[PDB]
């Protein structure tokens, strides 16, 4: 009957790894870089664009950085489909804590109930696992500032500086080389630039290639704001930090 | 309703008054009771008219896909149809429905359908409210083998009398034949049948 | 290579099980033919009866639909009444639903819906059939829609299936490049019939008797087909000019 | 019977391909061109009528449809999955929008709706990925105009001009060229035209170019009058006439 | 309420009154009864006023699918075969009394229904609490062979007995004539013999009138930059 | 060979591999012998130790007053198959007040193994049953195969070595057939049939299992020291 | 007994020149008993405005699902909702529980941000939508409401000059009502600016 | 059951409930606590049919345990009577809806203030300063409206509940046999073993 | 190749090589034979004696459907016994609705289609019999025959079994002998010689006769088992015909 077909999605294999999600990670390696920079005043999003076209519709486009609700935002690297399902699940998720307790929703509780879907396609249901890794960049009043980042295996942690997708080896030791922990915001903004500035595979990086986003308490008093940044605004602050 | 249907010698012939009635105030006077489920089997409609019309609908397309298997149905097989819809469903509809039909085998055939959804085949029938005043009259009337026109007097006088008695009923009398020749439709007019 | 077992892509995109579907529906060895005149729609398929014990009368692969909607089946037995019944049970439906008899057109598409779900739906394996679905439409007149393995549908001017299609096909396109115009221009059927005969004689190559064919006519408000003696009338008159 | 087939028929390859949809893509690279572009005051979609037979009438196959009375789509790939697709779109636009906020929804959520769809073919137990691209053009009040391309995958994008299928790679260069932000839709009109004719082979008239624009409001296509705030459909297919006035000056 | 049709000579005409009641207490002054289910298939509803919006928007939402998965426009009988199985299965829960109208590719229609699901057939119909008032002048008035403007005349004119005798009813008129080969013309507010007189006396108020305890700019922005 | 993996695939020869597989078990099983005559029908079952501490497993069931039958295969198949049997036999006396037919009830175990042998996911029962009843058209003897295969006999023999008791049957049928009236007699024939299928162990008092039926005897089974006057 | 009248209050809104109004009381009670004076009905999302009557659970219920629907319209288009829009969301909303509904009298209020239009609405607790151009009254006090704001209303009033307008329709309705007052509160609305004050009453 | 009271004072939450429970003819009890802790700055009190009252506190208290160790965190007073208030307001419209009217005193450790909620089966909830159900409101608000201050202190609060306990005593039919007094603070919950 | 190791899987030729494979099954069984005559059919089946121990005449192998209808098979017997009791239920629920007993057309479309569905699926196997049933209804007398891909049509004379190519020669004899037709009971005594006949491919192991039949004249329409003195006529002229 059937059974002849099936690939078996959810088995260990000899040395008691999980294939398909060892698969999985291997798809997201291919995946344009995103980095997360936790600072004291506030939190960095940066991703690149995979190799674009001059007829794209940039100031339109969102493929890197989306919005979760007005305190949590992520960075995709992965298949931008399979994204956007557990991304629409966990703005549910969120509005489902705030109409029950009439509070916003605590960052990691989000963070562990998406997991724990991408879990769930590991153990159960013959299904092959999402090919997303996420970065969470989020604020709430118990932790302050956070950053997360989950597999495809459902597995979670938290970071001060994170990289997901390609060159994550090379991104990283160069985030571990500048990163301090009484660094600011504006800091972090170059940092995470010139990380990707170095680490990328296309000849040079400019604004049309970018997505940015910062998650800051530089809101009128003690509230915070998101900032997406619109491509003339990647311009200037590329042309700030003395990289075009 | 006053309505009626009647085997003859070339066939059957199905009567009815046009009187639809919320209450006392006519919502309709001039309203078609004889409904097509087959080409040649007609039916007659009493009760709830939205039970009725449901019921007919369902039955026109069984009939209809039946046709599309099996060839032509008979008058009995679509009795049936009928009677299962309103035995099985007795509890939620109130109907009372008189199905006629004409076979080149069988000739002309009546099966009533009362409250209960139980079937009864019969040389004639009457139903409606109307109709209880003229079981006397029919039952005097009545004989098998008529032809034509003798069968269209039977019809127009009973129900004219029928009309006559029961302010439920009233308006025009319509009229099918169903015969080999074809489908007829007949319609006579208050200032002809209420001077009989 | 069980991407060949079932319906997935294979390396270059292809369904096998699909292409292979289409070649089941020449098992059968006959040829089928419809056109379209002024007033009505014709539809031949040949009819061949190898056994001396069978009832040659239940040997049929042209179906009544509805009352107005007529289907031939180029393919086997077992899968064309399969379709066949399906697509009665459809335009049943579809009349007690939206109160009109539902168009050949229409019909055609819900039934290449259907095959289409076949070709993307593992557990399910595509009918060995191509549908060639004819009616005279209250709206757009003479009708000829056919539907195949893989889901697809069209209108036709005329159309031809089986393992002789395309010198048939080739035969009608000709006669159209020479009229310039989109039908047979005749007024009664049974002339249209007898166009339909001709060409496929002339397309063939072989000539028939009365029990080799087999004849669907659409006209308003019916579809019919014509016994062996119908037929008769139809080759006499051919063969008297 | 029942659908024993539960599990994924698309899973990861030791190289972190999806197998099932790389081979959809070589499907939709087979297909016959279709290309879009946007101009300032619309948004054009054109692609030939590959006529299987000259039996067929081809005016009985649309390749290009309407979603929405704002809302067009055009092909590459097999047109049986593209058929069904435009089924369930058209009703996806009314179960989870229309029948809600009752109004249309924008290009950009009809669109998500659709990729939603193409992505669960991807995943689901026992089914096959469509093997089709698609470009969806349209207009809404705040967001203008805009045009999108959804792949085998559910993966979409935004695009000022674009091409899929046969000869997409020579179409795409082509309109790198003669895009501006100041073209009229007129302009992009002769462009589509001057593009698609270098993809095809035969014949290149009305009759085997289908070409659709998302413009102005109709109001001679709405069927009523009487409601000011009611104008027309903005998606409006060009006849056999129209489309060779404009290969005349070409 | 009260709604009508009318057949004439090349069409159709639906009209309306324009009240809407909560018990003895008029709701709204200038309601909208007539309905779109097609570009030339429009309703009028009396009853529950939200079912026969609800059921008018479900069917004319199928309906719309239904034109474009046969690429044909829509027919009148597929409105009211849809309408009428919808309101049998909720057995009358759902209570939707309406006049449906229109014209398609085999001619103009004229239908009603009742919340039941029982259907009829005719040249003219009347629904709703003044339909007593209107069917008492369209069985005055009716003749075979109107033309155009005696139908809206007839029809209009039937709304009126209704506003003026039927407490139900009242303020405007509304029309839409549907005819063979030709848009939908809706004419709303067709007749208006209801406007108010002017006041004796101006109501506005000298500026500090209230007593207030607390005033306060409300924050409908979103969270702000810098 | 690559079309025994499944019950839903039939070989190129036209064979169901996992049924003829489960056919074997019956095969391995311990041999039981069934008989009647015209008066009575007799089971003779040897029951199979596991060693001599154990028990000796029982081979006869006992369905209804009139009915019961033998097992050789899968015990646990026969448990399944023996209930279903126990609960159509009571059905119809429930619902009718009727015994149900020896024949109708062959006819309903076809049925139920059959639906094991067409689909996917299941398999075949592994176990072959002997059906001895008394009804209303006299004493009646079936043979019931896992194939679906049910048969009405004289007498017949199943299990390992059952070819012995079946050809003795096979020239005894004039002699047995007539025993009416007189139950040792047809005990004696059965033990003698089953001896035929004995080799280098013989009929013990907790070896052998003996059940009867007949006109005015209901389905009775006999073990322990009341089969020691038949050895 | 009575769902829509156990728990009491008011809701009136109305439209001005570039401007609209809408006003509530402060009362919440278990049926003669009152138990709270700050149970405040209106509430906005984004720049639209929705004033709640009716049964208490329901309109924190209905507050708190409309809250969840407009912040995820908001995340999905990436723009505030409009009144238009929102108004055809609550009818919907309503009519899908047409057989168990919510008892509630709803309305909306605000001013379209693209064409500048000034929008009020009014519902039936089973989504029925009424669009009058002057004014929406909802309540234990409706009558009452319907009475003042027949009189006392006219076109084209300035934001102040409707400010007095409005308070004077709600309090005076208030006052001929056992279940309404116990406090008010009216809110003027412009384009880009909106006030919010609190009304001094009578206390019984 | 019959009475429950509650006033938020300056720094804490007094509750007060009566420890009588009748069944029809006869009191079986004197001593019944009317109460469960649901997280350690967290206290609801409870009234309405017999046994429903004690079925939806102790799930309630079970589900806020639960919350607590899963986040190794409490609660606030107003995130906890929102997530009761939901699920009294679900409740209302299933097969058979909890009878049960509760108040919810607790301490916010993040603003330090304390909260009292009040919410009947229905899910109707508010915030005030002091609360009541049933008809235990129609005897006690008189005398709260004119002695209650915001300042007030715990011992000044638990005077004013004296008055609103003997004013019950001496108007009320039933013999309710006194109530147990409960105060939550900064400190946690404990309660008032002699009034 | 692997194409024949799943039902419904298409081969590069177009066929079902599982359905192919069901085929041999239905060659490997024992004859089974119908005959149409004036005003009814004819059904015989051919029943090997295994043993001395069978009981004769007790295994019966032709069944009946309704009252009017009979079934025989050639190959899997369970599966067609299966087969006979969905025909059973379609029967009875056509008889339930339309009242009149089931058309012989009709309910030869009824067996067509459910043999049919089990080439549709993998998780299913086809069907490992040939059936050959029939009878008298409103239209006349009716003689189908039933194959493994759920192909059917109409016969004057049918044969399936190991002997069915010596039994089809016979009818063929029969069909252009008799153009008029042929009586009932002249079909009863051609269908013994035929089955006698045909036992030659059989001719290891001796076999029993067993006839059933339904006529207008004969059996008013209802279908009967030949027993006794009819049948032992049957078996005389069959023996004399061998001999
Ligand atoms: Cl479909
Ligand atoms: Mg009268
Ligand atoms: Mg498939
Ligand atoms: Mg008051
Ligand atoms: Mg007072």
């Amino acid at each position: 009957g059937s059974r002849r077909y099936d690939s078996r999605t959810t088995i260990f294999s000899p040395e008691g790894r999980l294939y398909q999600v060892e698969y999985a990670l291997e798809s997201i390696s291919h995946a344009g870089t995103a980095i997360g920079i936790m600072a004291s005043d506030g939190i960095v999003l940066a991703a690149e664009r995979k190799v674009t076209s001059t007829l794209l519709e940039q100031d339109t486009s969102t493929e890197k950085l989306y919005k979760l609700n007005d305190k949590i935002a992520v960075a995709v690297a992965g298949l931008t489909a399979d994204a956007e399902i557990l991304i629409n699940t966990a703005r549910i998720h969120a509005q489902n804590y705030l109409k029950t307790y009439n509070e916003d929703i605590p960052v990691e509780i989000l963070v562990r109930r998406l997991s724990d879907i991408k879990q769930g396609y590991t153990q159960h249901g013959g299904l092959r696992p999402f090919g997303v890794s996420f970065i969470y960049a989020g604020y709430d009043d118990r932790y302050g500032y956070q950053l997360y980042t989950s597999n495809p295996s459902g597995n979670y942690t938290g970071w001060k500086a994170i990289s997901v997708g390609a060159n994550t080896s090379a991104a990283q030791t160069l985030l571990q080389m500048d990163y301090k922990d009484d660094m600011k915001v504006d800091d972090a903004i170059e940092l995470a630039l010139k990380t990707l500035s170095k680490t990328t595979d296309s000849s040079a990086l400019t604004y049309d290639r970018l997505e940015f986003a910062t998650i800051r308490k530089g809101a009128n008093d003690g509230e915070v704001y998101q900032k997406i940044f619109k491509p003339q605004e990647i311009k200037d602050i590329l042309v700030k930090t003395g990289i075009t | 309703t006053s309505i009626m249907a009647v085997t003859f010698k070339d066939g059957v012939i199905l009567g009815a008054d046009s009187r639809t009635t919320t209450g006392a105030y006519i919502a309709n006077r001039v309203t078609d009771k004889l409904t097509r489920v087959h080409d040649k089997i007609w039916c007659c409609r009493s009760g709830s008219a939205a039970d009725t019309q449901a019921i007919a609908d369902i039955v026109q397309y069984h009939l209809e896909l039946y046709t599309s298997q099996y060839g032509t149905p008979s008058t009995e097989t679509a009795a049936s149809v009928f009677k299962e819809l309103c035995y099985e469903n007795k509890d939620n509809l109130t109907a009372g429905i008189i199905v006629a039909g004409y076979d080149d085998k069988n000739k002309g055939e009546v099966y009533t359908i009362p409250l209960g959804g139980s079937v009864h085949k019969l040389p004639y029938a009457i139903a409606g409210s109307g109709s209880t005043f003229i079981y006397g009259y029919c039952d005097k009337n009545f004989r098998e083998n008529m032809s034509k026109e003798e069968t269209v007097d039977f019809i127009k006088h009973s129900l004219s009398q029928a009309i006559k008695w029961d302010g439920s009923s009233g308006g025009v009398i319509r009229m099918v034949v169903l015969t080999a020749a074809g489908v007829e439709r007949l319609i006579f007019y208050p200032d002809e049948y209420e001077q009989l | 290579g069980y991407d060949r077992h079932i319906t997935i892509f294979s390396p270059e995109g292809r369904l096998y099980q699909v292409e292979y579907a289409f070649k089941a529906t020449n098992q059968t060895n006959i040829n089928s033919l419809a056109v379209r005149g002024k007033d009505c729609t014709v539809v031949i398929s040949q009819k061949k009866v190898p056994d001396k014990l069978l009832d040659p009368t239940t040997v049929s692969y042209i179906f009544c639909i509805s009352r107005t909607i007529g289907m031939v089946v180029n393919g086997p037995i077992p899968d064309a009444r399969n379709a066949a019944l399906r697509a009665k049970a459809e335009a049943a439906e579809f009349r007690y639903k939206y109160g009109y008899d539902m168009p050949c057109d229409v019909l055609a598409k819900r039934m290449a819906n259907l095959s289409q779900i076949y070709t993307q739906r593992a557990y399910m394996r595509p009918l060995g059939v191509i549908l060639t679905f004819v009616s005279v439409d209250e709206e757009l007149g003479p009708s000829i829609y056919k539907t195949d393995p893989a889901g697809y549908y069209v209108g036709y001017k005329a159309t031809a299936t089986g393992p002789k299609q395309q010198e048939i096909t080739t035969n009608l396109e000709n006669h159209f490049k020479k009229s310039k115009i989109d039908h047979i221009n005749e007024e009664s059927w049974e002339k249209v019939v007898e166009f339909a005969i001709t060409h496929m004689i002339d397309a063939l190559g072989t000539e028939f008797s009365k029990n080799d064919l087999e004849v669907g006519v659409a006209t308003k408000d019916k579809f019919f087909t014509l016994s062996a003696e119908n037929i008769e009338e139809r080759l006499v008159a051919i063969a008297e000019q | 019977m029942t659908d024993r087939y539960s599990f994924s028929l698309t899973t990861f390859s030791p190289s972190g391909k999806l197998g099932q949809i790389d081979y959809a893509l070589t499907a939709v690279k087979q297909g016959v061109t279709s290309l879009g572009i946007k101009a300032t005051n619309g948004v054009v979609i054109a692609t030939e009528k590959k006529s299987s037979s000259p039996l067929a009438m081809s005016e009985t196959l649309s390749k290009v449809s309407l979603l929405t009375p704002d809302i067009g789509a055009v092909y590459s790939g097999m047109g049986p999955d593209y058929r069904v697709l435009v089924d369930k779109s058209r009703k996806v636009a009314h179960t989870s929008y229309k029948r809600i906020y009752g109004e249309y929804p924008p290009t950009k959520l009809l669109v998500s709706e659709v990729a939603k769809i193409m992505q669960e073919a991807t995943q689901s137990g026992g089914v096959r990925p469509f093997g089709v691209s698609l470009l969806i053009a349209g207009h809404d009040e705040f967001n203008g105009f805009s045009l999108y391309q959804v792949d085998p995958s559910g993966s979409y994008f935004p695009w000022k001009a674009t091409a899929i299928g046969k000869g997409s790679v020579a179409a795409k260069t082509f309109l790198e060229k003669r895009w501006n932000d100041e073209l009229e839709l007129e302009d992009a009109i002769h462009i589509a035209l001057l593009t698609l004719k270098e993809s095809v082979e035969g014949e290149f008239n009305g009759d085997t170019i289908e070409l659709a624009i998302i413009g102005d409001e109709n109001p001679d296509l709405l069927g009523y009058t009487g409601i000011p705030t009611d104008k027309g459909p903005r998606f409006r297919k060009l006849t056999s006439q129209e489309i060779n006035d404009r290969l005349e000056a070409l | 309420t009260t709604i009508v049709g009318v057949k004439f000579n090349n069409g159709v005409v639906i009209a309306a009154d324009t009240r809407s009641t909560q018990g003895p207490i008029v709701a709204d002054k200038n309601c909208a009864k007539l309905h779109r289910i097609s570009p030339k298939i429009w309703c009028a509803g009396a009853g529950t006023a939200a079912d026969t919006e609800a059921v008018t928007q479900l069917i004319g939402s199928n309906i719309e699918l239904h034109s474009l998965y046969t690429s044909r426009e829509p027919r009148v009988v597929s409105a009211l075969q849809m309408l009428k199985q919808h309101l049998f299965k909720y057995q009358g829960h759902i209570g939707a009394y309406l006049i449906v109208a229109g014209v398609d590719p085999t001619g103009s229609h004229l239908f009603s229904i009742h919340a039941n699901g029982s259907t009829d057939v005719g040249y003219y119909l009347s629904l709703g609490s003044g339909s007593l008032a209107a069917m008492a002048v369209l069985e005055s008035h009716w003749k075979q062979d109107l033309t155009k403007e005696e139908a809206i005349k007839l029809a209009s004119d039937a709304i009126q007995a209704g506003i003026w005798n039927d407490l139900g009813s009242g303020s405007n008129v509304d029309v839409c004539v549907m005819e063979i080969g030709k848009d939908a013309e809706y004419l709303r507010n067709y007749l208006t013999p209801n406007v108010r007189e002017e006041k004796q006396k101006s109501y506005k108020f000298p500026r500090g009138t209230t007593a207030v305890l607390k005033e306060s700019i409300v924050n409908i922005c979103d969270i702000q930059e810098e | 060979n690559n079309y025994d993996g499944d019950t839903v695939t039939f070989s190129p020869t036209g064979r169901l591999f996992q049924v003829e597989y489960a056919l074997e078990a019956i095969k391995q099983g311990s041999v039981t012998v069934g008989l009647r005559s015209n008066t009575h029908a007799v089971l003779v079952a040897l029951k199979r130790n596991a060693d001599e501490l154990s028990s000796y497993q029982k081979k006869i069931i006992k369905c209804d007053e009139h009915m019961g039958l033998s097992l050789a295969g899968l015990a646990p198949d026969a448990r399944v198959l023996s209930n279903y049997l126990r609960q159509q036999c009571n059905y119809s006396s429930l619902v009718f007040n009727r015994k149900l037919a020896v024949e109708r009830a062959g006819h309903l175990l076809c049925d139920k193994a059959q639906k094991n042998t067409q689909s996917y996911g299941g398999r075949p029962y592994g176990v072959g049953l002997l059906i001895i009843g008394y009804d209303k058209s006299g004493a009646h003897l079936l043979e019931f195969q896992p194939s679906g295969n049910v048969t009405e006999l004289y007498g017949t023999a199943i299990g390992a070595r059952s070819q012995g008791a079946k050809t003795y049957l096979e020239r005894t049928l004039d002699t047995f057939i007539k025993i009416d009236g007189n139950p040792d007699e047809l005990i004696k024939a059965g033990v003698e049939a089953i001896s035929q299928s004995l080799r280098d162990e013989s009929l013990t008092v907790d070896n052998l299992s003996i059940a009867i039926v007949g006109k005015d005897t209901p389905f009775t089974i006999y073990d322990g020291e009341a089969v020691a006057k038949y050895i | 007994s009575d769902p829509s009248s156990i728990n009491g209050g008011i809701v009136v809104a109305m439209t001005g020149k570039d401007c609209v109004a809408i006003a509530c009381d402060l009362r919440l009670g278990s049926q003669s008993l009152g138990v709270s004076n700050k149970f405040e009905k209106i509430f906005h999302y984004g720049h639209v405005f929705l004033g709640i009557t009716g049964l208490a659970t329901d309109v924190t219920t209905l507050n708190e699902m409309f809250r969840y629907k407009t912040n995820l319209y908001k995340l999905k288009e990436e723009r505030a909702i409009e009144p238009e829009t929102f108004t055809q969301l609550v009818s919907s909303s309503l009519y899908e529980r047409r057989f168990g509904p919510y008892f509630v009298g709803p309305v909306v209020a605000g001013i379209n941000s693209k064409s500048g239009k000034p929008f009020i609405a009014g519902f039936d607790l089973i989504g029925c939508i009424d669009e009058a151009k002057d004014f929406i009254v909802s309540g234990t006090a409706s009558d009452q409401l319907f009475g003042m704001c027949e009189s006392l209303y006219e076109p084209n009033l300035e934001p102040e000059d409707l400010f007095e307008t409005i308070s004077q329709a709600l309090l005076n309705a208030a006052d001929r009502d056992a279940l309404s007052g116990w406090g008010a509160v009216v809110y003027i609305i412009k384009k880009d600016e909106v006030v919010k004050r609190y009304l001094k009453m009578r206390q019984d | 059951m019959d009475i429950i009271l509650g006033i938020r004072v300056q720094d804490s939450v007094i509750l007060a409930s009566s420890k009588a429970v009748t069944r029809g003819i006869s009191v079986l009890k004197d001593s019944d606590d009317k109460t469960r802790q649901l997280s350690p700055h967290t206290l609801m009190s409870f009234a309405g049919e017999a046994g429903d009252t004690v079925q939806f506190a102790e799930y309630i208290q079970a589900n806020i345990q639960l919350y607590s160790i899963r986040e190794d965190y409490e609660l606030s007073p107003q995130a906890v009577s929102s997530f009761v208030r939901q699920e009294l307001a679900k409740s209302i419209r299933s097969r058979r809806p909890y009878q049960v009217n509760v108040l919810i005193g607790g301490y916010d450790k993040k603003k330090n203030k304390p909260e009292l909620y009040q919410i009947d089966y229905l899910g109707t909830k508010v915030e005030l300063p002091y609360g009541a159900h049933g008809y235990s409101g129609f005897y006690t608000f008189s005398l709260l409206d004119h002695h209650y201050r915001p300042d007030m202190t715990t011992e000044e609060g638990l005077d004013l509940l004296k008055l609103c306990v003997q004013e019950l005593e001496k108007r009320m039919p039933m013999d309710f046999k006194g109530v147990i007094v409960k105060i939550v603070d900064k400190d946690g919950i404990r309660q008032v073993d002699d009034f | 190749t692997g194409y024949d190791l799943s039902n419904s899987v298409f081969s590069p030729d177009g066929r079902n090589f599982q359905v192919e494979y069901a085929v041999k099954a239905v060659e490997n069984g024992t004859t089974s034979i119908g005959i149409k005559c004036n005003d009814g059919v004819v059904f015989a089946v051919e029943k090997l004696i295994t043993s001395k121990l069978l009981v004769p005449q007790k295994n019966v192998k032709i069944q009946v459907v309704d009252r009017h209808i009979g079934c025989v098979y050639s190959g899997l017997i369970p599966d067609g016994r299966h087969l006979v009791n969905r025909g059973r239920e379609e029967a009875a629920s056509f008889k339930k609705l339309y009242k009149t007993p089931i058309p012989i057309p009709a309910f030869a479309d009824r067996l067509g289609q459910y043999v049919q569905a089990h080439t549709l699926y993998n998780s299913v196997r086809p069907f490992g019999v040939s059936t050959i049933f029939g009878g008298v209804d409103k239209n006349g007398a009716h003689l189908y025959m039933l194959e493994p891909s759920g192909s059917y049509w109409g016969y004057k004379g049918a044969a399936t079994g190991k002997g069915r190519q010596s039994a089809k020669a016979e009818l063929e004899k029969l069909v252009d002998h008799h153009p008029e037709g042929l009586s009932a009971r002249e079909a009863v005594k051609q269908a013994a010689k035929i089955i006698y006949l045909a036992h030659e491919d059989n001719k290891e192991k001796d076999f029993e006769l067993e006839i059933s039949w339904c006529s207008l004249s004969e059996t008013n329409g209802l279908h009967k088992f030949v027993k006794g003195d009819l049948l032992q006529e049957a078996i005389d002229f069959a023996q004399k015909e061998i001999n």
